[PDB]
């Protein structure tokens, strides 16, 4: 077909980052599902002529063992920004985040389409080799390809046509594409919803694109509440840390008085020494702890702004974390738990990373609390999105405390 | 020759045309140099006549060649360069010797490289040059080139992309034959015999002949040792080049420094190297001329080094088909040292790590690090992580990572006791320390000043206030519980409301930058049992508004 002509975002140039080394199998893997991509004339090996550079890494399919090509378009989409959002953007459907929803990699669907001509030397990724010892294998796409938020976009005209008759014959099952992954949501029963995700596959199978599993329920999702104790003992150091934590729920969630649970029982008393009770405060902790379970009041997603996804250790396989626009302003907080540290975390990234795209239809930017060379090197060892979304690292400040 | 090979299309940036920079006028002894210089290129087809029909002109100069008996020929590329499009980098790395697989190598080297390969057409009109007329009178002869010139941009780029694609169809055939090609020269190397190999060089040199690429007879310089990149390359071994400590009797800054710089070179292959001492010496502005007297621990630690390199250490080749070992051990302070290697002892890379990484770091901490860094050089160099044999216990390990609040893994690692074991210093207590005097620790300063006082209140009524000269609001914070552990018991229970001070304890730190911290920690070492809370700094709480009060209280 034609080419839907595409440009950068003028004053900027193509991506030019290094590619991260590889181990050995990880190599082999690509230069296997490259030398096939290869026949089949999906990418072309190019010259040094091309300045640019995009990474690429060899992650696991779904827990099976046959590897597929991750390319880190990390950059060049936002290179791009303005073509894949204002130009051909894609809406979000505020339904979906409302019983069940299953994703769907509509993927292997773009390398039919060709790609401009005058875009594919931003494409360019190299194979590296160990230790060096050989000049490294260079490509470009000559197709659409998969992590490039531009791929869906263009493609965004014959998924349509596909979806269509599906369409017209359920009226109340949604769809949204987000890069790579068809969501389908529907109040089905999982057993009616099931099937029809079956009748879907079928659909898209006649147009040349296969597909899986993997069910969310979006409307079970749940906020996680800023827990006060009650103990039947009680300690002057645990009368403290409670006035500690009220304090911190004062910056957010507006109303919370801690006026008389303050200055309770103060003076200058040793720590161990248990403490009575008050009226004023039995009603304060009820009075407020009521307003910790609620959204804060104020807060709205704003479109134009930044979704912010930070997460702390909280021991024993326990990870909290929040999702706000501005300090301390959560749109949604939220929990995960049940080997390695960095195992569970890049789990959690992903969890949170899809519910993020189910409820505002973009991926948050995480500040993970983790040493920036450790996650680097074994991130893409338990990824399996198809998706990488931005993150800096940052040092967990004595915060823990809280849940949030 | 010029090998029939395609040639790399290549172009200057966009918005850009190429070089027109006039030609100074040069002398005639120089004149007469190009003349005899390019006439000769022409001939072998490296260069060809164009007219002033050519609006690019690049400025040529000539100088005495060795001792001066034949001219070169410089043609500041400068101009053209800064308007030529950006390539590919010819090398983003360099094969670790460590990492090579261990019978026949031998090196050819490509004469005329540049020289023997073709520049893209639509691109030569703008290697246009000229060649001066005796005093600019007559014109001058106007050449432009047809291969790639020697200063230019891309041709380490292009060179290589071809000598690589001339390649393929003979690694293809050989599979069997290394090839490694660093910039002009090419290292082969195999598991035949002497006669089988140069049997195979010759089809390579045949091979490269048939694509216009000449190479050395019977001066293939193979005959390892291999003196590259620093290494002594051998077929069975391999290590740095020769070092030696040049012993004398005042040393310079600039002695310090190339010193510290082969020693760091060195501790490759030969274990133990220590530069502590040695680097302490390079601090502060100080000239480059400028001679510094060794201190006592500098003077002895020239002498171990001294002693490590008396005797030739060589490092062994890398094996696939066994694991890679890697045990660290803690030289001396925030100092770590390790090796890698498969089999019990034949080292096949050695190493050093001291990062510091801020302040406040523990020794747990400082190996994680450690860890990580050689984590990452393995995969590079060997494609694999090694199993790592640390001085720590998997009780101090696991205690440690399980409450820490960073993120924290660490591949497959057994203990090896291997003295000075790892461990973490002192633990700080989860539940208060009942029986035990509760110190309200305080503190404040004016900023226009930088006067505060520090100070304490427990609940036995005692009250100290000693007062502090040019102290930020922190170390005030910092310094106010330092007393409550001066003046208090083996048992005590702390109450701050600095969560700078909070944060800096509870990150267990066993050293540090500052020297209040340091200090800190002595006691904390020497305490039998701490407690530290935190609350809101301030607010006035029963307990810090108190000690606050006396605290801020005059001097705020
Ligand atoms: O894999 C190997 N083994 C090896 C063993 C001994 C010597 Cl000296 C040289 C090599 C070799 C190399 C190289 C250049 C970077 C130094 C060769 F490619 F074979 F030349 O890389």
């Amino acid at each position: 077909i034609e080419t839907v002509p595409v440009k950068l975002k003028p004053g900027m140039d193509g991506p030019k980052v290094k590619q991260w080394p590889l181990t050995e199998e990880k190599i082999k893997a690509l230069v296997e599902i490259c030398t096939e991509m290869e026949k089949e004339g999906k990418i072309s090996k190019i010259g040094p002529e091309n300045p640019y550079n995009t990474p690429v890494f060899a992650i696991k399919k779904k827990d099976s063992t046959k590897w597929r090509k991750l390319v880190d378009f990390r950059e060049l989409n936002k290179r791009t920004q303005d073509f894949w959002e204002v130009q051909l953007g894609i809406p979000h459907p505020a339904g979906l985040k409302k019983k069940s929803v299953t994703v769907l990699d509509v993927g292997d669907a773009y390398f039919s389409v060709p790609l401009d001509e005058d875009f594919r030397k931003y494409t360019a990724f190299t194979i590296p080799s160990i230790n060096n010892e050989t000049p490294g294998i260079r490509y470009q796409y000559n197709v659409l390809p998969q992590g490039w938020k531009g791929s869906p976009a263009i493609f965004q005209s014959s998924m349509t046509k596909i979806l269509e008759p599906f369409k017209k014959q359920n009226p109340d099952i949604v769809i949204y594409q987000y890069m790579d992954d068809l969501y389908v949501g529907s109040d089905l029963e999982i057993g009616q919803h099931r099937t029809k995700i079956e009748e879907l596959r079928q659909h898209l199978l006649r147009w040349g694109l296969t597909t899986p599993g993997y069910e969310l329920h979006p409307d079970k999702w749940t906020v996680q509440p800023i827990v006060l104790p009650e103990k039947d003992s009680w300690t002057v150091n645990d009368i403290q840390k409670l006035v500690g934590k009220l304090n911190w729920a004062s910056q957010i969630y507006p109303g919370i008085k801690v006026r008389q649970l303050c200055k309770l029982l103060r003076g200058t008393k040793a720590l161990t020494e248990v403490i009575p009770l008050t009226e004023e405060a039995e009603l304060e902790l009820a009075e407020n702890r009521e307003i910790l379970k609620e959204p804060v009041h104020g807060v709205y997603y704003d479109p134009s702004k930044d979704l912010i996804a930070e997460i702390q250790k909280q021991g024993q396989g326990q990870w909290t974390y929040q999702i706000y626009q501005e300090p301390f302003k959560n749109l949604k907080t939220g929990k995960y738990a049940r080997t390695n540290d960095v195992k569970q975390l890049t789990e959690a990234v992903q969890k949170i990373t899809t519910e993020s795209i189910v409820i505002w239809g973009k991926t948050p930017k995480f500040k993970l609390p983790i040493q920036k060379e450790t996650w680097e090197t074994w991130w893409t060892e338990y990824w399996q999105a198809t998706w990488i979304p931005e993150w800096e690292f940052v040092n967990t400040p004595p915060l823990v405390k809280l849940w949030y | 020759p010029i090998s029939p090979i395609e040639t790399v299309p290549v172009k200057l940036k966009p918005g850009m045309d190429g070089p027109k920079v006039k030609q100074w006028p040069l002398t005639e002894e120089k004149i007469k140099a190009l003349v005899e210089i390019c006439t000769e290129m022409e001939k072998e087809g490296k260069i060809s006549k164009i007219g002033p029909e050519n609006p690019y002109n690049t400025p040529v100069f000539a100088i005495k060649k060795k001792d001066s008996t034949k001219w070169r020929k410089l043609v500041d590329f400068r101009e053209l360069n800064k308007r030529t499009q950006d390539f590919w980098e010819v090398q983003l790395g360099i094969p670790h010797p460590a990492g090579l697989k261990k019978k026949s190598v031998t090196v050819l080297d490509v004469g005329d490289a540049y020289f023997s390969v073709p520049l893209d057409e639509d691109f030569r009109k703008y290697t246009a040059f000229t060649i001066p007329s005796i005093n600019n009178e007559t014109p001058g002869i106007r050449y432009q080139y047809n291969v790639l010139p020697q200063g230019w941009k891309g041709s380490p780029a292009i060179f290589q992309s071809s000598m690589t694609k001339i390649l393929e169809p003979f690694k293809k055939q050989n599979p069997d034959i290394v090839i490694y090609q660093y910039m002009d020269d090419l290292y082969v190397g195999s598991d035949l015999e002497i006669g089988q190999h140069r049997t195979k060089i010759e089809e390579l040199r045949q091979h490269l002949l048939r694509w216009g690429l000449t190479t050395p007879d019977k001066k293939h310089q193979k005959e390892p040792p291999f003196l590259w990149m620093g290494y002594e390359l051998h077929p069975d071994k391999w290590t740095v080049q020769p070092i030696v400590l040049p012993e004398k009797d005042s040393w310079t800054v600039n002695d310090i420094q190339k010193l510290v710089g082969k020693l760091n070179w060195a501790s490759q292959i030969y274990p133990g190297i220590k530069v502590r001492q040695l680097c302490k010496l390079l601090r502060g502005t100080k000239a480059l001329t400028e001679v510094i007297p060794l201190t006592e621990e500098a003077e002895l630690e020239l002498a171990e080094n001294r002693e490590i390199l008396k005797e030739p250490v060589h490092g062994v080749y890398y094996d696939p088909s066994k694991d890679l070992i890697a045990e660290i051990q803690k030289q001396g302070q925030g100092q770590w040292t390790y090796q890698i290697y498969q089999e019990p002892f034949k080292n096949l890379k050695t190493g050093k790590y001291a990062r510091m990484r801020g302040a406040h770091t523990n020794d747990v901490k400082q190996l994680t690090e450690a860890v990580q860094k050689i984590t990452t050089e393995s995969i590079v160099i060997w494609g694999k992580t090694p199993k790592f044999k640390l001085p720590i216990q998997k009780e101090t390990w696991e205690t440690w990572w399980t409450e820490y609040w960073q993120a924290t893994w660490i591949p497959e690692w057994e203990f090896v006791n291997t003295p000075p074991l790892v461990k973490l210093w002192y633990q700080l207590e989860k539940e208060p320390i009942v029986g035990a005097e509760t110190f309200y620790v305080d503190g404040a300063a004016n900023r226009e000043t930088k006067l505060g006082k520090a100070g304490y209140v427990t609940n036995k009524g005692r009250q100290k206030v000693v007062p502090l000269t040019n102290t930020t609001n922190q170390k005030t914070q910092l310094q106010a519980i330092y007393l409550a552990l001066q003046d208090s018991g083996l048992e005590v229970n702390i109450v701050t409301d600095s969560q700078y001070a909070l944060g800096i304890i509870q990150a267990q730190p066993d050293k540090s930058e500052s020297e209040l911290v340091n200090q800190i920690i002595e006691q904390l070492i020497k305490k039998e049992k701490v407690y530290l809370a935190w609350v809101p700094a301030h607010k006035g709480i029963g307990g810090n508004e108190q000690v606050d009060k006396l605290v801020s209280a005059g001097i705020r």
